[PDB]
């Protein structure tokens, strides 16, 4: 058994460093190089708010079992990881860290660390999953609350303290701390928006959403009070194991692909808990996407039986919105869930039209008589009211997944609307710029429609397509309908 | 391991 600062990192880390000529980015998604080049207890900025740092705790906080999954993880940042947790925490609220090792390719990335004080590691002899993993270690833990990592993080300054004090006064709350940004690239620890929160669209992938103007207000007036969140964001939250256990650990049929904040956060709001976000605790963690998934795309295919088995439990009817924004999932076996909604009974949960008014009311729904709704996409643009207002042109702009100019609607009286304001074909004449104006049920001139297997927007009673080969010169056309890659644009939601 | 995800950040104009 080894304390952790007598560990040799350079021996661990070792043979997997990166060869000259070798992707320094292949194992996982990051540039391990720079990884690698950092200490295990290399020094981070303090980035809690200046208030964080004057609250005192109590001695008898309750004790955690600490469990991170992982799955061929770059060692360097694996073992970062636990040194953070042992260096930053008071020993005394550290019972074990419990690694869950998920089948890797070589098992000594685990089990060179069980030498380590505290660290204990459970190898899984096929590929799991991260929901299986940590179910598996949460059996295992001894603590009597839970605290769930990834295997690249990197803990801050008093991060754990804030997130036991929350758990211990209610044991119905799941918190989380504020995510710190690690560069993929070069590694800088550095602090996000603070105006960010977890969320998703109808394609029931995580986002990061903008607070809007009254949860901004609000949150400039404390920064350092907890934050209520529809949605957990990143690998990161504590919760009393005992209420884990009473409301369903995580369903042990989900399989490795997506999915593992999305069940478990509509189930603990929808059977009475709640998600916080912390500010006083701070982990950093490293990101991996450069970019949204795409949809349509893949990984709607690919996280289907996951996400299927989360709305097809929960979601009421609003499953069906799911559907129409990922026609590709309606199809994909997902396993039986009688029992899930045998558990769902059991608990007495709230319907999902609850969740939405009282939890999540910033998802906008579609009007029960939308024809599509969504963002009207073209690639990775969209159509964009470019701020403009009635007589203003429209435009294409690159699609940022943030509603607002962005937000659209084919109604059910075929008009293309944002808040009062529809597409109109003021003039005829191929070339014609389109403007935005007043909406008004009966004027032919607003009248779309989908064509193409809903690949293109005709302009009804016409052979009009919206064209964006105008967009440099000033905004979105009508063009006489050809088979052209500007005139290509598809809701992300066909009712 | 995670899904991942994207880094966090939103519209750099407002609506
Ligand atoms: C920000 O303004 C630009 C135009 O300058 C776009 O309209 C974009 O969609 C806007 N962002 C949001 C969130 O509506």
């Amino acid at each position: 058994k080894v304390r952790w600062p007598d560990f040799n990192q350079e021996a661990y880390v070792g043979g997997t460093m990166v060869r000259s000529g070798q992707d320094p980015y292949a194992r996982n998604k990051f540039n391990q190089v720079e990884s690698d080049k950092l200490r295990m207890d290399r020094a981070i900025p303090d980035t809690r708010h200046d208030q964080c740092q004057r609250k005192q705790w109590r001695v008898d906080l309750p004790a955690t079992s600490v469990v991170i999954t992982f799955h061929n993880e770059a060692r360097s940042a694996l073992l970062r990881t636990v040194v953070s947790v042992l260096k930053k925490s008071p020993p005394h609220l550290i019972k074990e860290i419990i690694l869950v090792d998920d089948y890797s390719n070589d098992p000594e990335d685990g089990a060179l660390l069980g030498k380590i004080e505290k660290v204990r590691v459970l190898r899984n002899d096929r590929r799991e999953g991260l929901m299986r993993s940590r179910v598996r270690g949460a059996d295992a833990a001894q603590a009597k609350v839970l605290t769930f990592l990834d295997s690249h993080c990197e803990c801050n300054e008093h991060w754990l303290e804030p997130l036991l004090e929350r758990v211990a006064e209610d044991r119905t709350r799941v918190v989380s701390p504020i995510i710190d940004v690690i560069n993929m690239d070069n590694f800088q620890y550095v602090g996000a928006s603070a105006d960010l929160k977890g969320g998703f669209d109808w394609n029931l992938v995580f986002k990061w959403d903008y607070m809007t103007p009254e949860q901004r207000r609000s949150r400039q007036g404390n920064p350092v009070a907890p934050i209520k969140t529809p949605m957990i964001a990143g690998g990161l939250f504590v919760m009393d194991k005992f209420y884990f256990e009473e409301l369903g650990k995580y369903d042990m049929m989900m399989d490795v692909w997506g999915g593992e904040n999305l069940e478990i956060s509509f189930r603990v709001w929808q059977c009475g808990g709640s998600l916080e976000i912390i500010p006083c605790s701070r982990v950093g963690h490293v990101f991996r996407k450069q970019h949204p998934y795409t949809f349509p795309g893949g990984s709607g295919t690919v996280f289907a039986r996951n996400t299927r088995r989360a709305a097809e439990v929960w979601m009421d009817e609003y499953k069906n919105f799911y559907y129409a924004a990922v026609p590709s999932a309606r199809n994909v076996p997902y396993g039986n869930i009688q029992s899930r909604l045998e558990l769902r009974k059991k608990l007495s949960c709230k319907p999902f039209k609850w969740y939405l008014e009282n939890v999540y009311p910033e998802l906008r729904v579609p009007d029960h008589q939308d024809i599509a709704f969504g963002a009207l996409q073209q690639g990775t643009n969209c159509l964009d009211t470019l701020g403009h207002f009635a007589d203003g042109v429209v435009g294409v702009y690159e699609c940022h997944n943030a509603g607002g100019n962005q937000e659209w609607a084919l109604t059910k009286e075929k008009s293309v609307k944002h808040m009062d304001l529809c597409l109109t074909v003021v003039d005829r004449a191929p070339g014609s710029l389109i403007k935005l104006q007043g909406c008004r049920e009966d004027d032919s001139r607003q009248k779309w429609e989908q064509i193409e297997g809903n690949s293109k927007l005709r302009h009804v009673g016409s052979n009009l397509c919206l064209d964006s080969r105008t967009a440099k010169s000033g905004g979105l056309s009508v063009e006489v309908c050809g088979p052209a890659l500007s005139q290509q644009w598809k809701f992300t939601l066909n009712l | 391991g995670t899904t991942p995800s994207p880094v966090p950040t939103t519209s750099t104009c407002s609506a």
